[PDB]
């Protein structure tokens, strides 16, 4: 039984409000509910989302290319923003959101995951001299 | 080097060297990061 | 398993009704709200009512009553060219250009090539059975997507003095792009909440 | 039929002051009455407050067009 | 506006980042003009409503009059306009400030 | 009041006057004319002890319990049996019809009537005869009256139709010259949000009889006034009804499925082959003994935007067929377009006398006129390819600007050839080729039914002249437009004079003042024309004044 690639599932209740289930009561008040959430060690998101009695709204992943192949480029933009915010604000350090938004928009501007590494950025269309100044000067120059 | 040339153009849009729109307004609001500051929305939390 | 197969097919049909409604096609309200018990009552879940031929639906567009679409569920695990031509003869009989084919697990590479071949005269889209078990647009990460009309795109480019090359892009094989059936040259208006402006409306050109 | 902001940007202020200070340093005629002023930059800032600098800023929009703004027309922020 | 904020902030976090610190400016106004909060005030509520409307017009991120640019303008300053109307509502002006 | 034996001010008068005893009389009145309940009979002296008038109490409880009247009739609207509903509504109706004369109790009667689909005839009559009642009554009573009273339904449609024709005249003659905006710019939905069609749909509700009365009104209006606009309104009303999902009218009108294309076909302003096949099937479905709908269909096809759709589809068909080496005869789609256009153009002939036979086409249209259009176009593209090919020596030959006159004969003897040639002229103006333009500009002067001089082509030509805004720099071109073509029908037709005058309004800065004054003097109103041309002349004089200062 089970779904392949998922070798360990930990079950726990959240102690942070961001993971708690915030609902709006009948009086318009925010109530945070303790709900069981399962954190895995593998990734197969389409199968888990299809699975019975799994909330296919808030169920997410920390793997970006899974979100891309499963959900789409805009879901990738949001999830990437959320992961960058998480890793930055883990140590209580605040960065203005517009910088994160600009980075995630730049990466996802071309409708596909454009990695900051030389492959993604030099793959993307820029001037020859700019790609030269990046890295990989000679081969860029030879192709140009 | 990924975000070298991304600039706020004179039509208030954020574009790269290729003149491709990255954001229609900077930070989705067009506001610089210095003058903004933390505040509270008074009507969010209170009951009906 | 005979037990869960009607549940699976019911959720697939629910996703397809939600899709066709989002594509503008006329879907009756109860079809979008059909329960599993209602689904079973509508027709044994296997060998008495699995019939992937019978589940095939025909829907009509609300902007044109003759613009119609077929959803076809083939009964084989891998669909071959002869099934593609069977559905082509079906379309020619009803004169419906656009069609949708579900796929149980996989599709023959030759059948991909035939799908690419008959694209201009007949727009048929394939979809894995696994993908349709959830409507991805309900996911919190997926923002609101709208397909713009041509006059809207021209007004947009005229307002911002833009060329379509300068817009952000979206691949035509994107799950949301496939969900809406958009093709290259279409423009998608994406509406999403923003923590600094409230709402943000961006645009993406299909590629 | 102008769409750019009516406010002089920080970079516009910087370049205008530098250019006008260079002009004043090159014995250009001064467009404001000055008293005990020798540094070109102070005279340029006095002209800027006076809105008497004789410069037009050409702002290029990202479509190959432009708008020409007299410096007196812009709001000195 | 409250319902809109409930949509935008489902977590119920009131902490937000905005250009103009409205409470501090109100306090600055109170101290500049020596506003005694123990006495009735001479500010008409309808003046508050009309003034906040004209101010909302005066704050422009996207300039234009076609539906596209107007919608973009209303979306760009949606959150700040919600905060402005909530903060400078006539009730709080007549009671708190 | 006295209908139900209730004492009124007349009773108070006869009990007050000729009475040496006012005091016991008013006392017994105020006691026996109070509120019927024992708690109040204890509380009324106490209530009144504070100087509190009984007025405030009476008014407040009257308003509250009258709101309860409105709420309870709204609730019983769809509660339980219809028999119980309509029985209680009829009872309260007869009770408060005594009090319908009053200003405070008439809304009770009207709310009851609003919840009644059909009503006793005497109440309907008294609602009609008393103008205060009818002006105070909602349309629920009025639909029922109109179902047996065609006169007032005509009276109500008449001002709406009058303002519709006034707005149509203003839009067809609105002074602004632009390829972008014109009379044919707005979408079908934008033209269907007009108050007239929405009010008429409300006034018809879901009754076929009122629809048939609207139909006969539209027939009379389009025929006796010879104005196609009513036809468009008919189609709008029908498509508006389809938006309301009134199956009582969608499933009875056979031209409703025709309106499926015609709306989808006007919003594109082009008939694709699929919707062409749809229209073919609809025409083939017309059986014998029900061919009157063909007249309706011709009326439905007499819409100006439908004419624009069909003409542009034919013009673009012939434009694209040249690359395929296909003649107009070699295009069954184009034959179907010509069939439908012929059936549409004779629509007023089908209303004037009930003609349910198809009008016939011209052979020389297929073999001479349209092949002459295609003659001019393929020579056009030939000299274009030659210009794009190098090595042209000194003194190159111009494009042949001679005109075959059988072409112009078909323009001036065949309304279909006339209008398709007009839309061809507009299309090449959008292409703005001066050579072919001045080649065919002669012969357009004499054309069939003054269609070259009608509102449609003149408005569209003036809209397309924005693309030719700078082309007025040549006095020869300006004379070709003005002295050649426009001014022939200016002094004899009002619309032509107005269209030339508004052309001068827009193009005054892009011509030398000598020619501007020449065209101004040539466009003097004839001494009997409408206010439009003289107002445009005053604007011309003002503009000529303003040009000398720039």
């Amino acid at each position: 039984q089970g779904i392949e690639q998922i070798s360990k599932v930990y079950m726990h209740l959240p102690q942070t409000d961001n993971k708690k289930k915030i609902i709006i009561t009948e009086d318009g008040e925010f109530k945070a509910l303790q709900e069981w959430i399962l954190e895995t060690d593998g990734v197969s998101l389409m199968r888990v989302l299809s699975e019975k009695d799994v909330d296919p709204v808030r169920t997410t992943s920390n793997d970006i290319v899974e979100i891309f192949t499963v959900l789409g480029i805009e879901a990738v933009r949001k999830a990437l923003e959320r992961e960058l915010y998480h890793v930055i604000s883990f140590d209580g350090s605040y960065v203005n959101y517009r910088h994160l938004a600009l980075l995630c928009d730049t990466m996802t501007c071309r409708g596909h995951l454009m990695a900051i590494t030389r492959h993604g950025v030099n793959r993307q269309d820029t001037g020859p001299l700019m790609k030269c100044s990046f890295e990989e000067t000679v081969d860029v120059l030879m192709e140009a | 080097k990924s975000m070298e040339s991304v600039m706020v153009k004179y039509d208030a849009t954020v574009r790269n060297s290729i003149n491709q729109v990255v954001q229609l307004r900077y930070g989705e609001d067009g506001l610089a990061g210095e003058s903004v500051e933390f505040q509270n929305l008074a009507t969010l939390k209170p009951s009906n | 398993d005979d037990e869960e197969e009607t549940y699976r097919l019911w959720k697939i049909r629910k996703t397809i009704m939600q899709l066709c409604h989002d594509r503008g096609y006329l879907v009756t309200q109860d079809e979008l709200d059909q329960t599993l018990e209602e689904f079973k009552a509508q027709f044994k879940p296997s060998e008495g009512r699995p019939r992937r031929t019978d589940l095939t639906v025909l829907v009509a567009h609300n902007d044109d009553p003759t613009d119609q679409m077929f959803v076809f569920f083939p009964e084989e695990p891998k669909v071959g060219i002869k099934t593609i031509k069977v559905y082509c003869q079906r379309m020619q009989e009803e004169n419906i250009t656009r069609a949708l084919i579900v796929v149980q697990q996989g599709m023959t590479p030759s059948a991909k090539q035939s799908l690419v071949d008959m694209a201009p005269k007949y727009i048929l889209e394939q979809f894995l059975q696994q993908e349709l078990l959830i409507n991805i647009t309900e996911h919190e990460l997926v923002p609101e997507h709208v397909v713009m009309t041509k006059e809207e795109v021209t007004e947009l480019l005229a307002r911002y003095k833009l060329r379509e090359n300068q817009l952000p892009r979206i691949q035509a094989g994107d799950p949301v792009a496939r969900y809406f059936g958009i093709k290259r040259g279409q423009v998608v208006k994406i509406i999403r909440p923003s923590e600094t402006a409230g709402r943000y409306i961006t645009y993406r050109l299909v590629q | 039929k102008r769409i750019t902001t009516p406010y002089m940007t920080k970079y516009e202020r910087a370049r205008v002051l530098g250019t006008r200070a260079l002009q004043i340093a090159m014995c250009a005629p001064v467009m404001v009455e000055l008293e005990g002023e020798t540094d070109p930059l102070l005279i340029a800032m006095k002209e800027l407050k006076a809105r008497k600098i004789p410069i037009i800023i050409r702002r290029y929009l990202p479509d190959g067009s432009y708008e020409d703004w007299g410096v007196d027309e812009l709001i000195i922020s | 506006d409250r319902e809109v904020l409930r949509v935008i902030f489902p977590t119920g976090d009131s902490k937000v980042v905005l250009p103009c610190n409205l409470l501090r400016m109100i306090w600055n106004a109170q101290k500049i003009f020596h506003i005694n909060p123990r006495l009735p005030s001479d500010l008409h509520p309808i003046k508050v409503v009309e003034g906040v409307k004209e101010l909302s017009k005066k704050l422009v991120i996207v300039n234009g009059d076609d539906p596209l640019s107007r919608q973009a303008q209303e979306n760009a300053t949606l959150l700040f306009n919600i905060h402005l109307r909530s903060t400078l509502c006539s009730r709080r002006m007549a009671e708190e400030f | 009041l006295q209908d139900l034996g209730v004492a009124n001010g007349e009773d108070l008068k006869e009990t007050l006057t000729n009475c040496t005893e006012p005091l016991k009389a008013i006392e017994q009145f105020q006691t026996e004319n109070g509120v019927l309940l024992p708690s109040l009979q204890s509380a009324l002296p106490f209530l009144d002890l504070h100087g509190t008038p009984r007025l405030e109490f009476h008014q407040s409880v009257f308003d509250e319990l009258r709101d309860k009247l409105l709420e309870r009739v709204s609730a019983i609207a769809s509660e339980g049996k219809a028999e119980e509903r309509y029985k209680k509504l009829e009872d309260l109706l007869e009770k408060s019809f005594s009090l319908v004369k009053m200003p405070s109790l008439q809304p009770v009667v009207m709310c009851v009537m609003k919840h009644l689909p059909k009503v006793p005839e005497k109440k309907l009559k008294l609602v009609m005869a008393d103008k205060e009642l009818y002006r105070a009554c909602a349309v629920e009573v009025k639909r029922q009256i109109w179902q047996d009273n065609q006169a007032l339904f005509g009276d109500e449609v008449s001002p709406l139709l009058k303002q519709y024709i006034l707005e149509k005249e203003s839009a067809l003659f609105s002074t602004e010259l632009s390829v972008l905006h014109n009379f044919f710019s707005p979408s079908p939905k934008t033209r269907r949000q007009g108050e007239v069609v929405q009010r008429l749909t409300r006034m018809v509700g879901k009754n076929v009889k009122l629809y048939d009365m609207v139909l006969q009104f539209l027939r009379t209006l389009f025929l006796r006034t010879r104005n196609v606009h009513y036809c468009t309104l008919r189609a709008e009303l029908l498509m508006s009804l389809h938006d309301l999902d009134v199956g009582e009218i969608c499933t009875v009108d056979p031209c409703h499925k025709f309106t499926w294309c015609l709306d989808a076909c006007i919003r594109e302003r082009f008939v694709d082959s699929k919707r062409a096949r749809e229209l073919q099937g609809f025409l083939d479905g017309v059986k014998k003994g029900q061919e009157q709908v063909l007249g309706d269909l011709s009326m439905i096809l007499c819409d100006p935007f439908a004419i624009n759709t069909l003409a542009l589809s034919t013009v673009r068909h012939l434009q694209e067929l040249v690359g395929q080496e296909t003649l107009p005869r070699d295009s069954p789609d184009l034959l179907l377009l010509l069939r439908l256009l012929a059936l549409g153009q004779g629509a007023w002939d089908m209303i004037d006398s009930q003609v349910f036979k198809e009008p016939k086409m011209e052979v020389e249209l297929i073999t001479r006129f349209l092949p002459m259009l295609m003659s001019f176009l393929v020579d056009d593209y030939t000299f274009n390819v030659d210009q794009k090919l190098p090595a042209e020596e000194k003194a190159p030959v111009s494009y042949p600007n001679t005109l075959p006159e059988s072409f112009t004969k078909f323009l001036q003897e065949q309304r279909m050839a006339c209008e398709v040639g007009l839309y061809y002229v507009l299309h090449i103006t959008k292409q703005r080729n001066k050579n072919a333009l001045l080649r065919l500009l002669p012969g357009l002067v004499e054309t069939f039914g003054d269609l070259a001089f009608g509102d449609i082509f003149l408005h569209l030509l003036t809209g397309n002249l924005a693309l030719l805004a700078d082309e007025f720099a040549l006095e020869d071109f300006c004379s070709s437009l003005f002295d050649g073509f426009f001014l022939t029908a200016s002094p004899r037709k009002e619309n032509v004079h107005r269209h030339a005058l508004r052309l001068l309004i827009h193009l005054h800065p892009r011509v030398a003042p000598s020619k501007l004054e020449a065209l101004q003097k040539a466009l003097e109103p004839t001494g009997q024309s409408g206010e439009a041309v003289k107002e445009l002349y005053s604007q011309l004089g003002e503009k000529l004044e303003q040009l000398d200062h720039r």
